[PDB]
């Protein structure tokens, strides 16, 4: 809009209802789905004689997500898949904690990668950020559960006899459920 | 602009003994064209066609990933009793993730297509992930016992008799 | 022998827990992936 | 500099050029990168001395490979990606990573041999003689 | 007997470290509550 | 609107207009991306006490690798915190507290392994510590 | 096999490292700023007319 | 009874070794094929012989 | 695992310290000397730990212990405390 001239002195009118996109260089990151320009004429309570004019152009842009999908989602998916795999590794291997903690380390390094890519906005949690937090909490829960299972496996009957309810659940019912 | 002979030397002129040679890009073709209009204006377009010299990425990215892949293969030669199979495989994956951190500073952010090096890195990460999965399967098989499982007849037949003959293995 | 059998009982219980937890976690992975992505995937499709 | 080929009216015919031949002071890099990189790389020689029964031989080699990867990440950010030559520290890093990979492979072979049993392999008498009499005598074991 | 002594040490140290961590983290984060923006005589910059 | 006295020579005064923008940070981003991860990672250290002090146990492995993760976060955190030296951020105090506690847990894991791995061929058991750990503590 | 591989690999590592670093250390700028020009262009060699 | 248990354990371990060898071979094949395809695709990408084909 | 993870953490921290330390190569910074000390200390600790581990896993298959090692470590040192 004209900064110092008002609508009683200089009138602006849009040439066409849409921006001219005939010379638009194709973006490699966003697709303009639609665009338009609207003329507006506000009036203020001091002065009915002097409307103020502006033309507001707008563009609806949708992101092309392939870059973020490839460079974030796939490694996170791999880490999430390896996160649950630890429960198939026998405790006698002595490597369940090594596996889980090293997966956690790799996920932390990729988080250090991710912070370069995702926006640092605080207005709302990004969907990718929600998925990252989900993956991190999933890893942490898997580590906790692995610790509990390991503590169960190495329990000694000298101090902790198995109570009958644990036996009747896990030995009897679970494989026959 | 014509050449010094007056011929239609429609090319970017390069002073062959004065041009400051770029270390990463090699100039191959350098033509020019007058573009006729379809307010009509003409354009003169100069084209630089340049090939990237890849030695930096060969040394610092591809060869390390080849080494990591070679190590991820030998994961299967490590005996299950050694207790280092998960350490080796996941540390290989971590090293690959560090090299991915390196490459992420270099790759274009445009999403119209995927760089071949990014495809190669993702394929290598998939390989390491499958190496981990199969090592976990092998370790699961290794620690089975009659206190926990009974081997079915088909597993006994196939893996104790059929496959060793193909793999040239023989049970002592 | 008695002590080893009593310990093997705990080992078997831990293995059964491992199997249950493997199934649950491998389901939870895809459950969470779909729960986060499917809404926007449907929105962009439709 | 006067260019004899250039026309007398050309702007490229004459210039005055001042040159600076400058040598890098290496002490900062020697202390902060080279000595750590060399020492960490030389750590891999201990893998052969580390007993197999410890179950930690691959861990050392692969962690040193990870450290060399970190150093390669650090150094590669400090130099232009030219193709004229590999920098000296880059050559050292590549050579060290190749050797570390070879030592990992050797360690995997050693561990595979160590856990062999007569339930899975047959130890031939010639192999016994070679690796328990001749070679240890040559190596002063 | 040595194993049992180690287990007892683990069991006591777990509770000790848990209490220490919980108290320290809570007291560190608690400052976030008290150091909100103070009330002031000035009118809010954006009217309701 | 501020009016300032002139110099000691009673020179002409000066006038300033000062506007004070009192602004408040929206903490959500750092809670999700830094605070909650670091809190959960530090909570993971306490799990080490449930790992058996026995062959195949990974108590020190867990504690040291969680400390390494915290060092990676320290790298990540140091990119965000400004370089001024007037005070220590709350996040920085929490990070340092977490690292100190993690080192204490590493020390405790090492001590517990040193206790459990002893053998009669190497150590003579002190009867006082034996009674305290095996009898007095359960009776406490 | 461990000791054999030690005695094989360790001297290779040391020799390669030394060969790289000595090749680096002895890199020096030429004593004349232009090769094939014997003049030093140094302030001490004032080339009076 | 311990000898019979050890025999069954050795049977399982032999199955595990055979599976490990099969995985080694299959992984070698997959790795070689994928790497060869990728490198061949990268190598055949010559610059154009013509600026206006 | 402990010593190697300490070394890894120290190297990851060096990755952050090298950018803060000034690159002025006139003299070594005091923090740089401290970092070099810590690095060399860790390296020596790892080397000596490898030596100790190798010592522990020896057996009569390595043939008899030299008598002076027994005299020092088995007899003398535990009597000095
Ligand atoms: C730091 O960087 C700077 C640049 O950034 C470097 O400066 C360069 O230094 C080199 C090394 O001396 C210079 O190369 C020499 O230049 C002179 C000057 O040539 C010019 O002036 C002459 C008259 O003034 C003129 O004849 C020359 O034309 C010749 O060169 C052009 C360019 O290619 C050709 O197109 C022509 O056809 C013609 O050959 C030019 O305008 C040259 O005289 C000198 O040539 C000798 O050396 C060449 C190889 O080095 C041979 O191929 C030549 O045949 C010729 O041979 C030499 O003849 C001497 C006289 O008899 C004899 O004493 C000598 O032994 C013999 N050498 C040999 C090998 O046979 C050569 O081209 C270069 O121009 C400088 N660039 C500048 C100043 O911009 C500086 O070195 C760097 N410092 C470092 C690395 O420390
Ligand atoms: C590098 O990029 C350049 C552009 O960024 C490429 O230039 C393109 O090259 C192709 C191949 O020759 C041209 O396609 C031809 O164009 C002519 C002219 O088209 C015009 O005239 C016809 C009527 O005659 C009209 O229908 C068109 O609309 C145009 O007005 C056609 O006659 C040919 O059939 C063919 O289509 C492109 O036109 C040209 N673009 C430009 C902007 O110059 C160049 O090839 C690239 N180089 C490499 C090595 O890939």
């Amino acid at each position: 809009g004209t900064w110092t001239y008002d609508g009683s002195v200089v009138a602006i009118n849009p040439e066409s209802d849409q921006p001219d996109l005939s010379n638009f260089m194709e973006s490699g990151e966003w697709v303009i789905k639609e665009s338009r320009g609207w003329k507006h004429s506000v009036t203020y309570s001091c002065c009915p004689d002097t409307p103020y004019l502006d033309i507001t152009y707008h563009f609806v842009m949708q992101r092309l997500p392939l870059y973020f999908i490839v460079n974030v989602i796939i490694p996170c998916l791999l880490f999430s898949f390896l996160t649950g795999l630890v429960f198939y590794l026998p405790t006698d291997s002595g490597e369940k904690m090594t596996l889980s903690i090293s997966v956690l380390l790799s996920l932390t390094v990729f988080l250090l990668v991710i912070v370069e890519l995702i926006p640092s906005t605080s207005s709302a949690v990004p969907l990718i950020g929600k998925y990252m937090l989900f993956t991190m909490v999933f890893v942490i829960a898997s580590i906790i559960i692995t610790v509990i299972v390991i503590n169960t496996h190495h329990r000694s009957p000298s101090t902790h006899v198995m109570p009958n309810w644990v036996r009747k659940v896990f030995i009897d019912t679970i494989p026959n459920i | 602009g014509l050449g010094p002979d007056g011929q239609g030397h429609q090319e970017i002129h390069i002073h062959e003994g004065t041009f400051i040679e770029n270390g990463q890009w090699e100039i191959i073709h350098k033509p020019s064209r007058l573009i006729q209009p379809p307010g009509q204006r003409q354009e003169v377009i100069f084209y630089l066609i340049i090939r990237r010299k890849p030695l930096f990425y060969l040394v610092n990215v591809i060869a390390p990933c080849i080494l990591i892949t070679l190590l991820a293969i030998f994961v299967f030669y490590l005996p299950p009793d050694a207790g280092e199979k998960m350490g080796l495989s996941i540390f290989a994956l971590l090293t690959l993730t560090v090299f991915l951190l390196l490459l992420a500073d270099k790759v274009p952010e445009t999403s119209l297509s995927v760089p071949i090096i990014i495809k190669y890195l993702m394929f290598t990460m998939v390989l390491v992930t499958f190496s981990v999965i199969l090592s976990v399967v092998v370790l699961n098989l290794h620690h089975r016992s009659p206190h926990t499982h009974q081997m079915p007849l088909w597993v006994r037949q196939i893996f104790i008799h059929k496959l060793p003959l193909y793999l040239r293995l023989k049970r002592p | 022998q008695e002590s080893n059998n009593a310990a093997a009982e705990w080992k078997y219980v831990a293995m059964v827990m491992d199997h249950i937890l493997l199934g649950v976690f491998m389901l939870v992975c895809i459950i969470g992936t779909l729960a986060v992505f499917a809404g926007r995937l449907i929105e962009l499709n439709q | 500099n006067v260019d004899p080929r250039a026309p007398l009216d050309s702007p490229s015919r004459q210039d005055i050029t001042f040159y600076l031949i400058i040598r890098r002071k290496p002490l900062f890099y020697i202390i902060n990168i080279l000595v750590p990189c060399v020492l960490i790389s030389f750590m891999v020689n201990l893998v052969f001395y580390l007993p197999a029964d410890s179950g930690e031989k691959t861990s050392v080699a692969i962690s040193v490979l990870l450290a060399q990867s970190v150093f390669l990440l650090l150094i590669s950010k400090r130099l232009p990606a030219t193709s004229m030559a590999i920098p000296l520290i880059g050559k050292f890093l590549l050579f060290g990573m190749v050797l570390v990979t070879m030592v990992v492979v050797i360690c995997v072979i050693v561990l595979n041999i160590h856990f062999r049993t007569p339930s899975t392999h047959v130890l031939s008498e010639g192999v016994k003689k070679l690796f328990l009499e001749t070679l240890p005598e040559l190596l002063h074991m | 007997d040595w194993v049992r002594m180690g287990n007892a040490l683990d069991n006591i140290c777990f509770w000790a470290a848990l209490v220490l961590f919980s108290v320290g983290s809570s007291l560190i984060f608690l400052g976030a509550y008290f150091n909100r923006v103070p009330d002031l005589p000035y009118a809010p910059c954006i009217q309701p | 609107i501020r009016r300032h006295h002139g110099g000691a020579t009673d020179g002409p005064g000066e006038t300033d207009v000062i506007y004070s923008l009192i602004i408040r940070r929206k903490p959500l981003f750092y809670v999700i991306n830094i605070i909650v991860p670091c809190v959960l990672i530090s909570g993971l250290v306490l799990l080490a006490y449930f790992l058996p002090a026995q062959a195949g146990g990974q108590k020190c492995t867990v504690s040291i690798n969680v400390l390494l993760a915290q060092t990676v976060f320290l790298f990540l955190i140091a990119q965000k915190i400004p370089e001024t030296s007037l005070s220590v951020p709350l996040l920085g105090r929490f990070l340092i507290f977490v690292m100190v506690v993690a080192t204490l847990i590493v020390m405790n894991c090492v001590i517990v392994l040193n206790v459990s791995q002893r053998t009669p061929t190497t150590h003579a058991m002190s009867p006082r510590l034996r009674h305290v750990l095996l009898e007095l503590l359960p009776r406490l | 096999v461990d000791r054999l591989c030690l005695f094989v690999v360790t001297p290779v590592m040391v020799v390669g490292t030394a060969w790289i670093f000595l090749q680096g250390v002895y890199n020096q700028p030429p004593p004349q700023p232009f090769p094939g020009d014997p003049y030093s262009y140094n302030v001490q060699d004032k080339r009076f007319i | 009874e311990q000898e019979d248990h050890d025999a069954l354990k050795e049977d399982w371990q032999f199955v595990a070794m055979v599976v490990d060898r099969l995985f080694l071979w299959t992984f070698i094949i997959f790795t070689s094929v994928g790497t060869l395809v990728i490198f061949l695709d990268a190598t055949y990408h010559l610059p154009p012989p013509d600026p206006f084909p | 695992t402990l010593s190697i993870s300490v070394l890894l953490s120290l190297t990851v921290f060096l990755l952050v310290i090298v950018e803060l330390i000034p690159s002025t190569s006139s003299a070594v910074p005091l923090i740089g000397k401290y970092m070099l000390f810590t690095m060399v200390f860790v390296i020596a600790s790892i080397i000596i730990t490898v030596i100790v581990i190798n010592t522990h896993h020896r057996s009569p298959s390595t043939h008899v212990m030299p008598n002076w090692v027994r005299k020092v470590f088995i007899d003398t040192i535990p009597n000095i405390m």
